[PDB]
């Protein structure tokens, strides 16, 4: 378990794409170019995020996290684990 | 399958 922390002051996507598999979990399905994660280097495509800002995304609607992440302001704390690079 | 960019 790794606790990454990155501050976000601007209203824009972090810089990664994740989905909820049949098991229901947010994992970066693919890293986007230009994002803060791809530029700064906080996560990697495939990394498993057990928790997103204190909330574990499930098969349900993600709009809850998508909005919260877009409306969030400050240091974001995500629980991710390296799936062997 | 779906994918979210955030």
């Amino acid at each position: 378990v790794r606790l990454i922390q990155f501050e976000k002051v601007t209203e824009e996507p972090m810089g990664i794409c994740l989905k909820l598999n049949e098991k229901q979990s947010c994992t970066v399905a693919r890293i986007l170019h230009g994002g803060m994660i791809h530029r700064q280097g906080s996560l990697h495509v495939g990394d498993e995020i057990l928790e997103i800002n204190g909330t574990n995304v499930t098969n349900h609607s993600v709009d809850q996290l998508q909005k919260a992440m877009k409306e969030t302001k400050g240091m974001i704390s995500l629980k991710v684990i390296p799936n062997q690079q | 399958r779906k994918e979210y960019c955030i």
